[PDB]
RNA sequence: CGCCGGAAGACCAAGGGUUCCUGUCCAACGUUAAUCGGGGCAGGGUGAGUCGACCCCUAAGGCGAGGCCGAAAGGCGUAGUCGAUGGGAAACAGGUUAAUAUUCCUGUACUUGGUGUUACUGCGAAGGGGGGACGGAGAAGGCUAUGUUGGCCGGGCGACGGUUGUCCCGGUUUAAGCGUGUAGGCUGGUUUUCCAGGCAAAUCCGGAAAAUCAAGGCUGAGGCGUGAUGACGAGGCACUACGGUGCUGAAGCAACAAAUGCCCUGCUUCCAGGAAAAGCCUCUAAGCAUCAGGUAACAUCAAAUCGUACCCCAAACCGACACAGGUGGUCAGGUAGAGAAUACCAAGGCGCUUGAGAGAACUCGGGUGAAGGAACUAGGCAAAAUGGUGCCGUAACUUCGGGAGAAGGCACGCUGAUAUGUAGGUGAGGUCCCUCGCGGAUGGAGCUGAAAUCAGUCGAAGAUACCAGCUGGCUGCAACUGUUUAUUAAAAACACAGCACUGUGCAAACACGAAAGUGGACGUAUACGGUGUGACGCCUGCCCGGUGCCGGAAGGUUAAUUG
RNA sequence: GAGGACCGAACCGACUAAUGUUGAAAAAUUAGCGGAUGACUUGUGGCUGGGGGUGAAAGGCCAAUCAAACCGGGAGAUAG
């Protein structure tokens, strides 16, 4: 339930926050929690391999459990928590054992709800089964790439990802971005959707917004110079040159991409 | 410990001064010069057997040479373990 | 205006004590030419 | 303090 | 006499390295003379179980057994190790020196270990858990540092009209520790049974069933006692190298005000969701199991090594100088005031290492000026002016927050009365209730104290000093807050949220690196990179010939290769 | 009690003008100014090393020097 920003003083007129009154106020759960230094953008060499990162609030890391291996134990969650790392929600679980772990929120899930990860598990939001059981058409996510490696596929939040097929030891996936790629069955999932589809609505508006996710100004290279990009000169703006990237390559209209041994998974291109 | 022989270059030499002295006729605290190692522990026994009287507490500072210069050339000194034995009622010499 | 030089004992041994001559093959070096060259201060310290 | 500019007539 | 007094006072770290103290000296050092000095020479000076370092632990990182990689040098990196700007046990008052004091002395203490005696008892990791362990902003409340007034004690009857009184001056200071556990803050406690969890185990944590009871516990300033029969103490008695040393030594209370300090690592609230490990509290395992060990009372021993002087916004550090520059943290008095602004003062430190004159131009820093009031000038440049609080009132326009303190005015001192000091705030005695405490109600003295009305009064001027917005209109540009050529350009330039295009399915694109390995990211197309444009509103037309690029695979052309 | 909110010290910044120009100072002082709860400032300690680094982009900055730092060497380079 977004609410528009007053305009009352400039920077704050074009604002709109995404309150999630639902979530828990509090600490976060503490033994879990780990150090999540600030990398700066820049590797073992120091050199920065990455523009436009440095800066912002410091941030803690949480794990989250993407295997879902307790297979059978029933699970209660207990309370949504916000996650600085990512725009989904996470929400702490409790399993029977008492054991508890941070998992990606459905958009059906509320508080006490019954999930329950497992082979013979039923067909319920939020629960945690191999897409072999899965039937065709279910809206998808927090699917694994490979055999219970986690589920690196549909991370973020309001992705989905529909099962078109189901011929042979391999499933269909119709990807958010739209391209299509075959994926196994044995491999882990998660039904229904993470609810945080009013993520997209969020505007930052002002320029200091950008200062605490850690972004850093861009600098157009048509301000620059020719030393430092092939874009600049040319006494007053100008242009001319055909658009590029500072290393060279060419920017607006060439696929970089070259992996070939993956190209057998990939059904087809994006649209 | 002792090992005598460590003990008797500890005290290497007296070290009397204008306020030293007081220090004897009130305080009670004898001041000599030390060895540049040693610790507090092996000055108060050179003062328990060879100055045969009773140590009630050792105190010790190290203070620094000043520099000499002459020409171009410069000379700084040495330095030298100042130490304070305080002595209980039986202090004699 | 403040002066280029803003002195620290501390980084002062760490980039150019004797340590720092004996982290690789070429600050070893250094030292092998002040010693032929005859120096009273093969580095700096106290 | 030697200054720079240029000469240009 | 004059200056600072949120410092030009005081302290620590950085850094400097005897500049500290004393005697003596004046060649050179000091922008002058110099008996003087941060200068020459010599002597003296730095006292630690509990201040800090060392030590234990860890961040960003560095190094790195093997290993990976690279012509060689070398690069990366595991287990490890190092790394404070962090965390981790413990001393406070008085006195003394020419210079050092939480160090020595006096008084009262405290922590962690070794050993011994006695009592009780399941003790034991490199492991598990708990704890340590943390954000921004805001709101007050309860207190202390500290201040004012009164009381008390000691001293003073005034160089000139008054001053034995409602007068003047000074003092009224006391810590750690220990006992007490309040103002508050947080949480329902105890017991029994069971478990797919916490790599092994578990009595601990967590989960699940019951029973019982309602206050069980933790945290916590400060106050009150003790510490304190003292110590300090204005001022005297006494010797006196006139630089001081011994002895004695009165009162040592109350009320109010009160913080930026404390309770507070709290509470409330908001996204931007807020280090790491050890010490510490517990849990067992491999084990010992009458032991060793564990906990408690007493006694004893040990707490080493190193720093400790001086300068600390400067004459000593950094600036070639005894240089109008630069240098982090801490201590925060009186009056006025919103205030750490500013003026005058306390404590305290200084009059800044050339002076004495003369009173020309001209120059620099200021004051005032009759008449005019931008006529000056590239240009209202510079000066001048506006300036506070309370109240009245305030246009076009707008994204309905603005514009706006728009503009434009009134009131402002002192004294009396309302009220010999009011509204309020603080709060004693008396009275009563108490599972009886640092209680509550009742009660209202005393103290403190604005703001207002009326009347009177003085000056040319009452926000009188310092302090302290000039305002309005049209328009260009950029939305705006910021950033930018350190050392001639603060802008229309850059950034900007937003919009769009394009690349990217993760061992991603991209980037560093011959590689290895990292960053992106411990992210997953609502994500990330690149490019262009630059809030918002109205929108964003046409052209693919040329150039670039995508898509397409027959044909034309064509390399190494085959010969 | 919200704000890259308002006035305004510390702090930070350096727009105007005078003085200074072998200055007290190899960029300061004086009288005004901007920001001052944040895209803030700063202490301490690390990281990026020369065709490279870094840059809210001035080709600025990298020890008073930067359209390619400094040191040593080739080197007594060449110079019609």
């Amino acid at each position: 339930a977004v609410v528009k920003c007053k305009p009352t003083s400039p920077g704050r007129r074009h604002v709109v926050k995404v309150v999630n009154p639902e979530l828990h106020k509090g600490k976060p759960f503490a033994p879990l929690l780990e150090k999540n230094s600030k990398s700066g953008g820049r590797n073992n060499n120091g050199r920065i391999t990455t523009r436009h990162i440095g800066g912002g609030h410091k941030q803690a890391y949480r794990i989250v459990d993407f295997k879902r291996n307790k297979d059978g134990i029933p699970a209660v969650v207990e309370r949504l928590e916000y996650d600085p790392n990512r725009s989904a929600n996470i929400a702490l679980v409790l399993y029977k054992d008492g054991e508890r772990r941070y998992i990606l929120a459905p958009k059906g899930l509320k508080a006490g709800d019954q999930i329950q990860s497992g082979v013979d598990a039923a067909i319920k939001p939020g629960n945690t089964l191999p897409m072999r059981n899965i039937p065709v058409g279910s809206t998808v996510h927090n699917v694994e790439m490979k055999p219970g490696k986690g589920g690196q596929l549909a991370r973020s939040a309001g992705t989905y990802v529909q099962i078109v097929a189901r011929d042979g030891a391999y499933v269909t996936l119709r990807l958010r971005s739209g391209e299509m790629r075959k994926v196994e069955a044995d491999c882990r999932a998660t039904l229904g959707e993470v609810g945080n589809a009013e993520h997209m609505l969020r505007v930052l508006g002002k320029a200091g917004a950008a200062r605490w996710r850690g972004v850093r100004p861009t600098v157009r290279g048509t301000a620059m110079n020719p030393v430092d990009h092939p874009h600049g000169g040319g006494e007053g703006r100008n242009f001319g040159k055909h658009p590029v990237t500072p290393w060279g390559v060419q920017t607006k209209g060439k696929k970089t991409r070259s992996n070939k041994r993956t190209d057998k998974f990939i059904v087809r291109r994006r649209s | 410990m002792i090992r005598e022989e460590r003990l008797l270059k500890v005290l290497r030499a007296p070290h009397v001064s204008e306020k030293a002295s007081t220090a004897m006729e009130k305080s009670n605290t004898i001041v000599l010069k030390v060895a540049k190692d040693a610790t507090k522990a092996e000055i108060k026994a050179a003062v328990q057997k060879l100055f045969e009287v009773e140590v009630e507490v050792v105190n010790t500072l190290v203070v620094k040479g000043k520099v000499k210069r002459h020409g171009q050339r410069i000379g700084r000194r040495s330095d030298w373990k100042k130490a304070y034995v305080t002595l209980k009622e039986g202090q004699n010499l | 205006m403040k002066r280029t030089f803003q002195p620290s004992v501390l980084k002062r041994n760490r980039s150019h004590g004797f340590r720092a001559r004996m982290a690789t093959k070429n600050g070893r070096q250094v030292l092998a030419r002040r010693r032929a060259k005859g120096r009273a201060r093969l580095t700096v310290s106290k | 303090a030697v200054f720079q500019m240029r000469n240009v007539d």
